[PDB]
């Protein structure tokens, strides 16, 4: 469960497009882009 | 293929639930947060025997490699 979890954030941390978004977003900028989905 | 990003909310709630109290850190990173959370509950859960040593260590050390790829490019 925690096993899984992460083991897919290793995973998505592995590929460019992934890492970046994960690197550059910050938690506050989370309910900045959820406002205009 | 806002996807990209659908999938790393979706994983970032397993770590932070609408209905956790403890909340993350605004001005973190998705990834510094996670792996935050992803320590303190390895502890916690070793201590109340949810999890076993095995099972620890390999979270610690996906952990200490996720960091590194953060400290990095």
């Amino acid at each position: 469960g925690s096993m899984e979890r992460i083991k897919e954030l290793r995973n998505l941390m592995s590929q460019s497009r992934t890492r970046e978004i994960l690197t550059k977003t910050t938690v506050d900028h989370m309910a900045i882009i959820k406002k205009y989905t | 293929d806002e996807q990209m990003y659908q999938r790393c909310c979706n994983l970032f709630e397993k770590f932070f639930p609408s209905s956790s109290y403890r909340r993350p850190v605004g001005i973190s990173s998705m990834v510094e947060a996670m792996v935050s959370r992803a320590r303190i509950d390895a502890r916690i859960d070793f201590e109340s025997g949810r999890i076993k040593k095995e099972e620890f260590t390999e979270i610690m050390k996906i952990c200490s490699t996720i960091e590194e790829l953060r400290r990095q490019k």
